[PDB]
RNA sequence: UGCAUUAGCUAGUUGGUAAGGUAACGGCUUACCAAGGCAACGAUGCAUAGCCGACCUGAGAGGGUGAUCGGCCACACUGGA
RNA sequence: CGGUACCUAAUCAGAAAGCCACGGCUAACUACGUGCCAGCAGCCGCGGUAAUACGUAGGUGGCAAGCGUUAUCCGGAAUUAUUGGGCGUAAAGCGCGCGUAGGCGGUUUUUUAAGUCUGAUGUGAAAGCCCACGGCUCAACCGUGGAGGGUCAUUGGAAACU
């Protein structure tokens, strides 16, 4: 653009839209509105805990959890490890982050947190999965 | 001290001893930096209808003598 | 700190000087399961990395204190890639290793550690004190004789230009800032500098 | 209609330039004449010529190029423009190509070269580039 | 009532003081009128008292008053000794 | 003596109703670091003969690099098609700052302090050639004035 | 600061002449007289936000933030006095 | 604060390391287990019987009283481009006119000083940022002296360009 049409119309950016938009959102009680703070990790409730399948090349089943959190809204989280503990009505600590090849659900869970205890044998990568040192 | 001494053009002398003069001047873009005229009326106080529309006239600053005129006429340099 | 074996350090990188020599027992490549190996041929990004880490573990230190007097380096008029080697040759390390109190390097450290030194004065009992030109540094009335001072004081002769060094209680100078000369050029510091560029 | 006259003195320098020509005229002014006479006193054309005509008189160029057939001016922007006219003060009054190339200015003493302005510390409306 | 003030400066167990002509209703590190000098208990030997007693004085005849520690801060140096002198003529 | 540097092999098929291809060319970047460069690609299928391929064909194309010592001239943008470099000159000490394949055809001519930023695209091609055509549109500050007729010392 | 997918806002509102009253000028308030005043240079309306020194980032241009430390303003369960 | 900082002696190699990566970006890999399962994944993508990418074990490496994940911000991003981008076919020329406001406008002379340039002040507190010393056993930090207020306002001048 010339600079006359520049000085009346300005450069106006292109907004950047946040990955994980429901950890960025709390719930007053006392006044029922939807404040932004940010958080960094959000616990929840759990509401279903079954198996989903990828759609990709990939071919498996895996165990998703519909959590809703502190604020009430609902997602769909994964469960990293090899085993879990999360019948239902269980208090998880959400985390975020996308798991592709699974559709509708881009959050973690933080294993070892409030409920869900850390896997049953790993002594590699393990202070995430989290369990403590062995003997 | 001393007050400031603007200049300026009349728009519109309405009835009761008031006229409002227009000082332009050039303000500065921020980022592109073009320069641009804007508009600023500053109501005045003409002591006995004297000043008529199309002039020129020199202007002072002084207390506040109403709510919304603030300067009070010195000169005229030109009128219509 | 590290703690370690520096004869598994100087196999990686070229050396690390304990003795004269250490790595002609096993193979000088690299040390396990993969060092006897064709030596597959190494990038650009690597051989920033591996000058850096021989002149690291050559005074023995760590990062964001070997990152932290990096910067500080980046203050005087001359080249920064020798700035940051003649001001990491005047810690009250290299010094008490230079002019000889110490067969090798980390009892040298250990040394300065426990408060043998007493420079120019009371005491600094810092292994990274920047040794300012023209201050002497001596050995603790305290504790003048010991079996790990005075004979490796007799071994390594050769105390650096830019020093001096006495019997007198053991009482080097540290006249002036030494060159590059007078300072280890078996690691090159014309590309430890673009390692921190990024 | 024309709306800049000497950046439309300044692109005649460049086309003609381009096409090996070594002689062009202008419709000309007071500041054509005189960015003109600026340029043969530094030396990238060879010699500027009369203004004879009734109205507004032309004036010619000669442009003057290498011996191996290669040109001397290589480059030619005209900075300073309508709707946005830049001005500069002597301190950070710009040095072109390193020093090696000029930036005709426009101060209150007439126009004058690159060099001519920060030893007599005057700045004023920066005209182009000459390379 | 402007007062002559000690505002303080400097870290943890190592106070250095800075004297300042201020009004007795602003906070201590607060805001201030004039910094007149320093003044540092914990150096070697010395307190190390700086003052400008052409400006000290300026302050002392139109009402500020010192503060039983800066008036022996004034008094070591001599500006409360001199003081009498204006007063005197 | 010539100084062979690489900036990229690439594994190229082309579909064949039989059996598809199996070209490996490479382009390379020749240089003597004291003022003369040139670069040229090379096809082949012996990988170590594909690089001597390219290196004789670089022979063919050198640029005199003009200097002033240590750095460049002055300030340029190369360009060719998409690809577009930035060449600012530096003080003596600073090191020669630069991209992938732009680093090479500034290490290999004798500068080793200058700023500069590969604008535009990408592929290394472009940038490579790029940076030659910034190369071959630098002036001295001795044989400019010898074209405008003034001295060197006029010139300033 | 963001919206024109907010374009008509005002009616003590804009002047006047009096009178009161304020530490003080004044539509600050109350009487009469006059119909003005502001606005695409964004009046108004809605939404958001204490402002700045500064801090973080960037080669700069510029972007982001207001914890701590200072300057100023506003508030003290909510609303008047 | 506080019998605290610190200083002298006595004794002992005693008690004082983990943490994430190992396909390629990205310097550090072999072997068993498992065999589209259990699972990984920042990107491209790994697993179907010879997995350097899964799980473990021995190695090695990054650096360390921390390490790694997540959240948010700036940079890389010249992907809002004044510096510093575009519109034949990749996203982008209104279906074309007449015209209001606005923006911009041929040549010369005289002239004024709004813009512009230049020099006299005054001010943009302190703290911090940058620079130089001083005190912390060094460093963090703290203190003092300087770039310096360059934003602006007041005052002389210059007259080419708007």
């Amino acid at each position: 653009p010339t600079i006359n049409q520049l000085v009346r119309k300005p450069r106006q950016s292109k907004i950047k839209k946040s990955d994980s938009p429901a950890l960025n959102k709390g719930f007053n009680s006392k006044k029922k509105k939807f404040t932004d703070l940010n958080s960094p990790q959000k616990r929840g409730v759990c509401t279903r805990v079954g198996t989903m399948t990828p759609k990709k090349p990939n071919s498996a089943l895996r165990k998703y959890a519909r959590v809703r959190l502190s604020n009430n809204i609902e997602i769909n989280a994964y469960i990293p490890g090899i085993g879990h503990n999360l019948q239902e009505h269980s208090v998880v600590l959400v985390r975020g982050g996308r798991v592709k090849d699974l559709p509708g659900v881009r959050y973690h869970i933080v294993r070892g947190a409030l409920d869900t205890s850390g896997v049953d044998g790993r002594r590699q990568g393990r202070s995430l999965y989290g369990t403590k040192k062995p003997k | 001290n001393d007050r400031k001494v603007y200049v300026g053009k009349v728009v519109s002398d309405k009835m009761d001893k008031t006229i409002t003069v227009l000082v332009e001047t050039y303000k500065t873009h921020k980022l592109y930096g073009k320069r641009v005229k804007y508009s600023k009326k500053y109501k005045t106080h003409d002591e006995n209808n004297s000043a008529k529309l199309g002039d020129i006239v020199k202007i002072q600053e002084t207390r506040p003598l109403s709510a919304t005129k603030r300067f009070r006429l010195v000169e005229i340099v030109e009128e219509s | 700190r590290f703690r370690g074996s520096n004869w598994k350090k100087s196999r990686r990188l070229g050396i690390s000087l304990s003795g004269t020599g250490k790595e002609l027992e096993k193979r000088p490549y690299a040390p396990g399961q993969h060092g006897p190996n064709q030596r597959k041929k190494l990038s650009e990004y690597g051989l920033q990395l591996r000058e850096k880490q021989k002149l690291r573990y050559l005074y023995g230190m760590t990062e964001r204190q070997f990152r932290n007097t990096f910067d500080i380096a980046g203050k005087k008029f001359g080249v920064h890639g020798e700035n940051f080697m003649i001001l990491l040759a005047s810690r009250l390390d290299a010094v008490v290793y230079s002019l000889g109190l110490a067969r090798t390097r980390r009892q040298a450290r250990q040394l300065v550690n426990h408060g043998h030194i007493l420079v120019d004065g009371k005491r600094v009992d810092i292994p990274s004190y920047s040794v300012k030109p023209g201050q002497t540094i001596s050995v603790r009335e305290k504790s003048q004789k010991l079996n790990i001072i005075v004979e490796s004081v007799e071994i390594n002769n050769f105390v650096p230009e830019y020093l001096n060094f006495d019997a007198d209680s053991l009482t080097g100078t540290f006249v002036r800032l030494p060159e590059r000369s007078e300072l280890p050029a078996e690691i090159n510091e014309q590309l430890i500098v673009e390692y921190y560029s990024r | 209609t024309m709306t800049d006259p000497i950046a439309d003195m300044l692109t005649r320098v460049r086309n003609a330039n381009m096409v090996r020509h070594e002689k062009l005229e202008l419709p000309a002014s007071n500041i054509k004449k005189e960015i003109a006479e600026i340029l043969k006193s530094e030396g990238f054309i060879k010699n500027v010529e009369y203004v004879e005509d009734d109205k507004q008189g032309v004036l010619r160029l000669f442009l003057k190029y290498g011996q191996n057939d290669e040109r001397v001016i290589t480059g030619l922007k005209r900075i300073s423009k309508p709707g946005l006219r830049v001005y500069a003060k002597a301190s950070e009054m710009p040095k072109v190509l390193n020093g090696l190339g000029i930036a005709l200015v426009s101060t209150s003493e007439g126009v004058i070269t690159d060099k001519e302005a920060r030893k007599r510390n005057v700045g004023g409306e920066i005209i182009a580039y000459v390379w | 009532a402007v007062k002559i003030r000690l505002t303080r400066l400097g870290s943890k167990r190592n106070p250095f003081y800075r004297i300042v002509v201020a009004d007795a209703r602003s906070p201590r590190d607060g805001r201030i009128i004039e910094q007149i000098g320093t003044y540092n208990p914990t150096s070697a030997n010395a307190p190390e008292i700086k003052v400008d007693e052409a400006l000290a004085l300026k302050w002392l005849n139109d009402g500020a008053k010192p503060t039983d520690t800066v008036h022996n801060i004034l008094s070591k140096e001599g500006i409360m000794k001199k003081f009498d002198e204006q007063k005197k003529a | 003596e010539f100084e062979e540097r690489v900036v990229t092999i690439n594994r190229v098929a082309k579909v064949v109703k039989g059996g598809r291809r199996f070209r490996f060319t490479a382009l390379v970047v020749v240089g003597d670091k004291n003022g003369r460069v040139g670069f040229g690609t090379g096809k082949a299928q012996e990988v170590p003969e594909a690089i001597k391929k390219a290196v004789e064909a670089a022979k063919k194309d050198l640029v005199v690099v003009p200097r002033v010592e240590g750095t460049t001239p002055h300030t340029i943008t190369g360009r060719y098609g998409s690809g577009s470099v930035f060449m600012k000159p530096a003080a003596p000490g600073t090191g020669v700052i630069a991209g992938g394949p732009v680093r090479a055809v500034l290490e290999l001519a004798g500068i080793t302090d200058i700023l500069s930023k590969s604008l535009g695209s990408n592929t290394p091609i472009n940038m490579v050639r790029a940076t030659i055509d910034g190369l071959q549109n630098l002036k001295n500050a001795e044989d400019v004035a010898k074209l405008r007729g003034k001295t060197v010392e006029e010139l300033y």
